[PDB]
Formats: structure tokens, C-alpha cells, sequence
RNA sequence: GCCCCUUCGGGGGCUCCCCGAGCACAGUCGACUCAGAACUGGUACGGACAAGGGGAAUCCGACUGUUUAAUUAA
RNA sequence: GAGAAGUCCAUUGAACCUUAUCAUUUAGAGGAAGCAGAAGUCGUAACAAGGUUUCCGUAGGUGAACCUGCGGAAGGA
RNA sequence: GAACGAAAGUUGGGGGCUCGAAGACGAUCAGAUACCGUCCUAGUCUCAACCAUAAACGAUGCCGACCAGGGAUCGGCGGAUGUUGCUUAUAGGACUCCGCCGGCACCUUAGAGAAAUCAAAGUCGGUUCCGGGGGGAGUAUGGUCGCAAGGCUGAAACUUAA
RNA sequence: CCAAUAGCGUAUAUUUAAGUUGUUGCAGUUAAAAAGCUCGUAGUUGGACCUUGGGCCGGGUCGGCCGGUCCGCCUCACGGCGAGCACCGACCUACUCGACCCAUUCCGGUCCUAUUGUGUUGGCCUUCGGGAUCGGAGUAAUGGGACAGUCGGGGGCAUUCGUAU
RNA sequence: UACCAUGGUGGUGACGGGUGCGGAGAAUUAGGGUUCGAUUCCGGAGAGGGAGCCUGAGAAACGGCUACCACAUCCAAGGAAG
RNA sequence: UACCUGGUUGAUCCUGCCAGUAGUCAUAUGCUUGUCUCAAAGUUAAGCCAUGCAUGUGCAAGUAUGAACGUGAAACUGCGAAUGGCUCAUUAAAUCAGUUAUAGUUUGUUUGAUGGACUCGGAUAACCGUAGUAAUUCUAGAGCUAAUACGUGCA
RNA sequence: AAAAGACUUCA
């Protein structure tokens, strides 16, 4: 607009200049952090929820290999996690709650619901209704 | 034998007192940048050789490409300009 | 020098030289100049010359 | 800058006023685009008073209409001459869908767009009488 | 500036030793007398001093007495000013 | 004086010093010292001798300065 | 006439240690309270001309919200 | 790039009345360091020299063209017109009285504007700067300017469904 | 109940939407936003009229691999795959035309060049063009600032008056 | 590489820093742009890190050496060995 | 086709963003796959590597030939092992692209051009006979032997 | 031209 397409020397200011100004997020991400990242935790916690109304969910805080601790939802109904294990996370955004930048979803260790139907991948469960968790159970003791 | 040739003007070639047979040359160039359709101009700077001599600041020339005496001393001033009698 | 741009006995001289060659060089390209400036004339004063050459004739072949 | 937008304008808030005609100064690319108006009939015809040595000219134009509607309906610039938004003589994106026309300078003069189509030429649109 | 960041005039009269409130004001008062000055005189950027408070200028010669720092000053003007239009209301 | 042209008869042609503008060196008098290279030795090359050990945390006094002349220099 | 092991000068010109410093991942001397949860105390500022009209640059200074001096503004009577 | 740039602050020196932060106190009152009252210093001011900022506003960058009128305000200008009123051959200062040119502002339009409104903030052209959901933040850190105050320059982690 | 259905969603990455980096495709009066304002450049742009060149334009002809993409044909039972054919490609390089818009000619002096017609080859002389020095005749060259006037509370300096305190 | 000259470049961004191969192309989206640049085609580059060399028309060589370092290996543990 | 709809609110319109929705990758969670048929196939470590193997030819390239039976075959010499493969670490660069320059230069082999059947000798591997650091890897004291690889005379 | 302050969370 202010030239808006003409010759002489001109074309450039207004390139460099957008660039400068962006929004979004530069150079990708991660200064905490992306891509499939599997969380030893053991610290099983519960914390609070966003201004808008109350709960307790219950929550599980993990730190990472990729050496971050941070406190991660846990979603389905139910659950159990042992020794240490390797739960897997999604780092899903809420666009916020909280200290809770992830949440892990179901991921090896990470276990789904009580035997159930209604359905089972979201919360989930084994073969007809239970089957999976019994075995899962018996892979981190040996 | 050369070459093609750019235009450009004289920039300098005194400094200084007296310096060694070659000129600067400035060249300015542009293209039409997709997109915006606005132009952009770009310069160049080349340094011409001057064994002919008498080769002033602010002189359009014509700068051919040649075997290079030095480096990126690579072109020759072909020709220069002016007028009558 | 008292910007002591050039440090020792040669090394002075070449810049001065340089100089030389070039606001020389801008003085040949400037007699060139000044004896184009010098031809234009000529042409120009022979053109008036002439202008004013063309404009007898007129009158006389008139009568 | 050019005149260009003014000649543009005053045609068409004269319309709106229902005036006889305008006037304003003028040059060859701006008598061009007159007579481009001229000849597609977008107006009745244009002078241009005094003409011959006084410092400045004229140009009355007289509008074409009249009564009830107006011929230009509709006429706006888009980017003007020396230049930069800038057609080939292919990629004529437009307006209308050749109900109107649009006044190039193209390389050849001051053409319609049809006519700089077959020229084979391309150019800079001056506007899109409609 | 050339090889200075802050600034200094004297600064480096102080060093690192020394300390702040007090360098605001003392670059300023000593280096306000150091900046040549045109003689009322002659007008040639002459004017240097010779003391506290007392200023030549090296061209003409002129000696004159001033304020301990500077050449003038807005004390000195406004008493001049003061007598100029008195004798101007009583002359009337 | 040299080139020169000729049908051999006889002819034709042509400074020093300092300046503006185009395309290293030589001769007198000849020195401290900064760098650079090559071989090659020694155990070691500032070979002797002289000649800063360095870094961090804390307390005090802002600093240079002064003080128990003869047990206090802080 | 060819010319082995070979030894030296000069050159391109490896790797450990000599720098001194910058960068990255890190931890971290000691320290300041920026935002936040609801489940806290303090006052009641702003919010209606908010009970002293608001806001503002500027310095001072106050438990603090803040106050006020000076000048400016109407997004103010 | 460079210049100027309120006030308040800062610094030397002169003057220092009314005023007047802070501070000293009385009332209020639950508390007042508050409004309200008295007192009071730098300051207010002058000459020298800094700062670079204000709700620096017309909340409207700056350049140019066009597109509605209406009441008169100032300057000049073209006057028209006589009279006050001077002076007095006479004329303007103004005055009855219209027009132009520049600014002003209101009153005030119709197509725009989110509407409020604007008649420029219009109808669409030139040009620079500059913008980025709020808060974090006009903040961190480094560089630059300043005696200092501070200013210009200028992010993120994060937090929120605004 | 149902969307889709040998697939589906979920997350990450990325793009559209989001005219929310706006060239097409937006704001800066109260919404993020007009620089306090000027003096000035490098940098965007340019009132009228005539004429010359021609960097910005038409035709071009080169290259623009294959694969992929698009059309359509068959081939493995079908299909996708794959085969074979066709059609499009910015832009960039040659060439030529094209322009709206961003002093000269002649004639002679003076100097050079001069295969020639010659078995062959050397020397020599005059005239005309190009090139060089020329002489003469016909014929060109063209918003700011200035002067008179006016206001004002424009700035700086001097004078001078008073209520009030 | 000697000697002489002291330069050449950058408000049209030089020199420098960071970057979760370059082109042919891929994905989008009506067009514009955005994005992506890669395994394949093409060119370049390096073979644990780095320099040098022989050989051969052509190598500065993954399937050659030299050999410092890094790291596994063989051992009748002297030396080889990748 | 692309086009939108929920949330600031008592309710509204505008600014504006979050979020759903649409398509897509060299990807993962994966529950779930009767099927024909083709296809991707370690932007993590340019970390570190065991095991087999990724380069061969004498019925006109070359004289000779122990051992095997004119036919095959181990070494030497010629052609080759540098092509190819794969990975983007390095990487903003005449690096690469596209256009030119190159008499400023290379091209062996080949396709193509230009030049051109006297007499000859020389030692050598395989094969051998034993071996040293020696289990060694490795190669030599060493008998024997063949060269369009070598050295020559030269119109 | 005004003495005077408060008033838990979600709905």
C-alpha cells in the first residue's frame, strides 16, 4: 500500500520486516516440547483445575529422558502404574489448566478402563471385554 | 577475447593520491519479484581495469569479462562515453 | 599522513601514485570533456551561422 | 504523483450529480484515456479548451446518460501508469465478464483491453470502466 | 565514540577508584571550560583559562573575569540586563 | 651524417632543466632495530643471572594517604 | 651405467600439551518477588461527580491500595 | 543523520515575595503518613548548562486532487456605495456593503463509518513510520545516549477463554 | 441412534479457514496501531508540448531430462500399478520490429593511404573516397525563489506601569 | 612466492552469528502465496576424526597405503589387526 | 467445490483470538482387517561392529604353461577395482541452478583420424626346497623358467 | 455545596 509494486530499489523493507513481526512459533518447537517423549515418572499426585469450576482429577507427575518433570493428566477410567514404568505421552494441549502442558495417553504401560465395551480405543480394555491387562501386568515384573 | 558486457558507473579509483591501473564500477540491476511485482534493485561492484588510462569517477562504461590479471579484478573496461568535437 | 593511514618509506608512495593515475586520469576524461564542450560550440556557432545564412536567401528569392 | 484518480473521480461523482459534463487539465495519456471513453461511448465527446500557448489546457468532457441511469456505473482505478501491477497480454485477470472494458497503456498506446489482446500486447491497466 | 563507551572527559582522572554522583557533575564542569570559546571581542575560538574564574583569549589577549568553570552563565547576563534597563528608565 | 627514390641521367626525407596528460633502479656516505626463512645441535635457547605462582568464597575500611621515634600499620 | 639401508637443509605440513577467550548442553555461589489456585489477612484506593472528578509526565515521599506538589488534558464536573 | 522540544528533576552562581512537595504539627478517625487547617525547604524565578519526555491532543502522520451548503471572525485584496468622521485639495480606521484568497472553528449535508460521529475521519492516489488477543511488558538482557533521574532500543518462559 | 466402514480416530508435524504478515487480501479518531513536530538522502513516485535513442513489450527459435501432475487408450479377470500416445510449463538465452509511458552539408588547400598496367621486380607522378590538420561559403545552439504590501500575544534585548501580597 | 602500491567492501545489509545439502521437485489452496527441499533423478561432499602420498588416463580413494589420535580385536600375549 | 460455526454478553454490533471443522506427510497410538495387487521401507548415532559376500577376462590383448586331462588352469604384464552403491554430517557457497567463456585447457581406452613380417638376447612367478619373529599374520636364503610388460640397433 | 469503611465460592 504504501509504495505498493513500482522499481527503482524497493521491493525489500517490508520483506524483512514481517518476518520480525510473527506471531505463531519460530524455528519449530521445543523448549518443552513435542514429538512422541516416554516419561519414567514416579510421582503419583493430585492437583487442581482452571479457574472455570472445580474437580481433583487425579494426575501422575513424570519426569522425561527428555529431562523435564512436569505434571501429566491421565485420561480413561481406573488405573495402576508400578515400578517405573514407561508411560507414553501425547503432549496434547488444553490451550491450558495449570502447570499441565501434556497429558499421557495410553502407551504400552499405561493401562485403559474397566473391563468395558460401551466401547474400548479410547479407553480400552483387552479382548471382548478384559484379557489385555492381565498380561500387561506380569511384563514389568519379568 | 572477451566477454560480455555490464554498464556501471565509476565509484571511486582515487584512493588514493595515486593508485594503480583499475576503476570501481557500481552496476545496478533489478527484476521484478514474484509475489509483491514490486522491483527490487540490487547492486554490484566491480573492479575494471584501467591500462588504457584516463578512466574518471562517475563514468558510465562498459565492462567486459576477461582473463583476470589478479583474482576478482576479472573485467576490462571495454569502452566509456561522451560527446562532440 | 596524520591519519597514519600509510605506515613506512614505500607504502606512502603507491597510494600517491595511484592518485596520481586517477585524478589524472579524471583530468584527461576532463580536457576530454572541456574540448567537447569547446566542439559543441563549433558545431552550435556554425548551426547559428547557418540559421542566419538560410534567412538571406529568403529576401532574395522573394525578388 | 499523475492526475489520473482526479479525471477517474470527477466522471463518475458527475455522474452521481447528474452534471452536463466536467472539466479539469489534461496530456496525451490523459486525453488517451478520454478517448478511449469516447470511443467504447462512455461519453459523449471531450474538448480540449485552449489549447495553444496559454500555460495550462482544459478538457471539457461531457458525460453520457443523462435522464435516468448514468452510462458509467461504475469506474475506478486500480493502479495507474509508470509502472508496477502490471498484465500480460494472456494473464488479463478482470472484471464485468466483458460487459465493460478496460483501458490499458499498453505497450502500444492507450487501448482497450480487447484491442491489446489481439495487439498482442501487454501493458498497465489504467481502470475498469464498467 | 572513539575507544569510549560511558563518558569520561576526565574519567579516567578518577580511574575505577573514586565513584557516581559526583562523576555526573565534574566530567561536565571541568570539560564546560575546556571547550574553546569565541572571544566577545574578536569572535576567534580563542577564549582558554587563565584561572578560577579568570579567561583569556589567545588571538587578542583579552583577560576577563567569569564564573570559576565556565566563561559565563546565566547570573552574570541577568545583572547586566538589570543595569542596562535601569539607566535606560532613568535616561527616558 | 644516415635512410632513402631513380627509367642511372640525377634527387627526395629527417637540444637541456622543470611542468600537464595516456600505457623497478643507479651512485656517494650506511646504521641500530622489527619481522621472516633454512640447516642443525643441546637435556635445557629468558640456557647464566634476575625474573608474577594462579583461582574462588567471606569480613572490614570506599580509595592514594597517616599512626604508637625503641613489642600495635590494623 | 643403475642405485638399497640410509643422514641432513628447505617446504606442505598430523596429534598431546601452551594460550587466552567465545559458543552449546548443564549444574550453580547468593540473592530479587513477575504471574498464578482458592482456601487468607490488611485497608476500601479505582467502580456512580467513588463520597477529595479521573488520568498523566515528573520528582518527592508513604504499610499499601497510594498520596500530594507542578503543569497539562477532557477519554471530566 | 541532524535541530528545536512544556513541566518536573538535575547542577554552579545571583535573587528569594506571595506560593510551596517533603517535613513539623492540630483536627478527623478505628487508623491519616489523607482530604481540611496552620507552618515550612528545594522549587516557582533569572543567567550558564543538561534531559528528551507529557492526555507534545485536533486522542485525527505528512504530501496532493475532487466531492454540499449556511451564519461571521481576522488579515489583506477587487471594490460598490455614501455617510460618520476626521481631517478639510482630501482620504482612509471603521462604518452600508457584495465578492476573492489563506486559516479558523462552529453550524452543519447527502456516500462512508461499528455506531458515537466526519463533512473530512469521504471518494480510491502518493509516502513514511508503525501495529499485532490480553496480561506477563514498554518488562528482562545486552548495546547506545545521559552527571544522575531515566530514555530510546526491546523478548521468552508462562498464564488465561478472555 | 448414526457418521464412515477393512478402515477409523487420536497426537505430532504442516497448510487452509484465519483478509490473523493482507501482492491479490487489513488496520492506525474512540479497537494493537499516526512517529511531538520539523530540516534533510540514499530509497518509492512525477505537470504540459515537440522530437531522437531504446533498458520496460509481440513474434521467435534454443533449452525447460525422465519420473510426477492433467487427457485419454489399452495390459495383467477389474482396478490402482504399469505400458504406449497426446497436451500443457513458468522463466531464461539469439534475432528483428516497436515507442505511448517510466550544429550540419559542400567545395578546395595541407598531411596519409593507392592492388592496379607490369614474365619479373625496384624507383616515380596526378586526380577521387576514408583517415588527419584545415580555410571559406549555405545552415543551430531558448512548489521554491523576487519586488510592493499587512497582521500578530513570532523570538531576543532594553525601557516602563500598577492592583494585590 | 619476491618487489612496489596501501588498499578493496558495506544504510541496495559487506564482515559476522544462528539455522529441530542445492536444484529437478513434493504437499496445499479457486487463484495467491505459504510450506517443503529429503530418501528417488541431477550436481557436490565424505566414509571413525584430520592432513599427506604412491599407483593409475582419471582417486586426493568405504572394499589401498602412510600414520597421529579415538574405539572394538588377535595373541604360542613378540608382534599383527580393522 | 473453496463457502464456516461454537465461546467475551442481560442481550446486541464491531474489533479479535482461542477452539471445532477440511486436506496432507518419510510418522506414532494402535483396536480392528475375508480379499485380489502394487508400493514406502532406521530429519534418532557422520554412534559402534561379529558372520557371508559386494570385480573379473587366454575359441584372434600378450610370449609361455608346474600341476590337471590340442582342451582347461595358477602367477607376471595389459583393461578394471575411481564406475557403481548409500548417507546429508558438513552445508547460504560461483555450493548448485540457468546462460556463457575456455586457442586460458585436459580426453588415455573407443568410435574416428595421422605415422609406421631382418637377425636377437636379457630375469622372473607359479613349481620347488627349507625358514624367521613364528600357532602367527606376513616374506625371504633359495633351485627352475616364459615375456606385443624391457632394452636395442632403424628412412 | 456532602461524617461514614466492609459485605465468602459456584450457580
Amino acid at each position: 500500500m504504501g509504495k505498493t509494486r513500482g522499481m527503482g530499489a524497493g521491493r525489500k523493507l517490508k520483506t524483512h520486516r514481517r518476518n520480525q513481526r510473527w506471531a505463531d512459533k519460530a524455528y519449530k518447537k521445543s523448549h518443552l516440547g513435542n514429538e512422541w517423549k516416554k516419561p519414567f515418572a514416579g510421582s503419583s499426585h493430585a492437583k487442581g483445575i482452571v479457574l472455570e469450576k472445580i474437580g481433583i482429577e487425579a494426575k501422575q507427575p513424570n519426569s522425561a529422558i527428555r529431562k523435564c518433570a512436569r505434571v501429566q493428566l491421565v485420561k480413561n477410567g481406573k488405573k495402576i502404574a508400578a515400578f517405573v514404568p514407561n508411560d507414553g505421552c501425547l503432549n496434547f494441549i488444553e490451550e491450558n489448566d495449570e502447570v499441565l502442558i501434556a497429558g499421557f495417553g495410553r502407551k504400552g504401560h499405561a493401562v485403559g478402563d474397566i473391563p468395558g465395551v460401551r466401547f474400548k480405543v479410547v479407553k480400552v480394555s483387552g479382548v471382548s471385554l478384559l484379557a489385555l491387562f492381565k498380561e500387561k501386568k506380569e511384563k514389568p515384573r519379568s | 577475447g572477451l566477454g560480455f558486457k555490464t554498464p556501471r558507473e565509476a565509484i571511486e579509483g582515487t584512493y588514493i593520491d595515486k593508485k594503480c591501473p583499475f576503476t570501481g564500477t557500481v552496476s545496478i540491476r533489478g527484476r521484478i519479484i514474484a509475489g509483491t511485482c514490486h522491483s527490487a534493485k540490487m547492486n554490484r561492484t566491480i573492479i575494471v581495469r584501467r591500462n588504457y588510462l584516463h578512466f574518471v569517477k562517475k563514468y558510465q562504461r562498459y565492462e567486459k569479462r576477461h582473463s583476470n590479471i589478479p583474482a576478482h579484478v576479472s573485467p576490462c573496461f571495454r569502452v566509456k562515453e561522451g560527446d562532440h568535437v | 599522513v596524520k591519519g597514519n593511514m600509510f605506515k613506512n618509506k614505500r607504502v606512502l608512495m603507491e597510494s600517491i601514485h595511484k592518485s596520481k593515475a586517477e585524478k589524472a586520469r579524471e583530468k584527461t576524461l576532463s580536457d576530454q570533456f572541456e574540448a567537447k564542450r569547446a566542439k559543441s560550440k563549433a558545431s552550435r556557432e556554425r548551426k547559428i551561422a547557418r540559421r542566419e545564412e538560410r534567412l538571406a536567401p529568403g529576401p532574395e528569392r522573394s525578388c | 504523483m499523475v492526475r489520473v484518480s482526479v479525471l477517474n473521480d470527477a466522471l463518475k461523482t458527475m455522474y452521481n450529480a447528474e452534471k452536463r459534463g466536467k472539466r479539469q487539465v489534461l496530456i496525451r495519456p490523459s486525453s488517451k484515456v478520454i478517448i478511449k471513453f469516447l470511443i467504447v461511448m462512455q461519453k459523449h465527446g471531450y474538448i480540449g479548451e485552449f489549447e495553444f500557448v496559454d500555460d495550462h489546457r482544459s478538457g471539457k468532457i461531457v458525460v453520457e446518460l443523462n435522464g435516468r441511469l448514468n452510462k458509467c456505473g461504475v469506474i475506478s482505478p486500480r493502479f495507474d501508469v509508470g509502472v508496477k501491477e502490471i498484465e500480460s497480454w494472456t494473464a488479463r485477470l478482470l472484471p464485468s465478464r466483458q460487459f465493460g472494458y478496460i483501458v490499458l497503456t499498453t505497450s502500444a498506446g492507450i487501448m482497450d483491453h480487447e484491442e491489446a489482446r489481439r495487439k498482442n500486447v501487454g501493458g498497465k491497466v489504467l481502470g475498469f470502466f464498467y | 565514540m572513539t575507544k569510549r563507551t560511558k563518558k569520561a572527559g576526565i574519567v579516567g582522572k578518577y580511574g575505577t577508584r573514586y565513584g557516581a554522583s559526583l562523576r555526573k557533575q565534574i566530567k561536565k564542569m571541568e570539560v564546560s571550560q575546556h571547550s574553546k570559546y569565541f572571544c566577545e571581542f574578536c569572535g576567534k575560538f580563542a577564549v582558554k583559562r587563565k584561572a578560577v574564574g579568570i579567561w583569556g583569549c589567545k588571538d587578542c589577549g583579552k583577560v576577563k573575569a567569569g564564573g570559576a568553570y565556565t566563561m559565563n552563565t546565566a547570573s552574570a547576563v541577568t545583572v547586566r540586563s538589570t543595569i542596562r534597563r535601569l539607566r535606560e528608565q532613568t535616561e527616558a
